[PDB]
């Protein structure tokens, strides 16, 4: 793999890797919550006067 | 506890017409009363839910 430029003996043979991003995905943290609440209250009363 | 002065201030008036004994009698009023009332209860209540 070593490219036929660099198979003579006064070309050096080095390797340039660099990185570069293409996309960011930042993903939010965060929790919901809901709730349902159902009641019935049944009063039975009394009263002298 | 309840002690209720109740003043009153009033006026009155009557007439009766006839042939010749007419009677008249227009007049006025007044009042208090000292009426002290107390009352004692007890009631109940059973709730649920």
């Amino acid at each position: 793999n070593v490219s036929p430029e660099a198979r003579h003996p006064l070309v050096a043979a080095y390797p340039i890797v660099h990185v570069d991003m293409e996309n960011i995905i930042l993903s939010k943290n965060e929790d919901q919550s809901t709730q349902n609440t159902d009641s019935q209250t049944r009063t039975i009363s009394k009263n002298t006067s | 506890t309840s002690r209720t002065h109740t003043s009153e201030v009033h006026g009155n008036a009557e007439v009766h017409a006839s042939f010749f004994d007419i009677g008249g009698s227009v007049s006025a009023g007044f009042s208090n009363s000292n009426s002290s009332t107390v009352a004692i209860d007890h009631s109940l209540s059973l709730a649920g839910e």
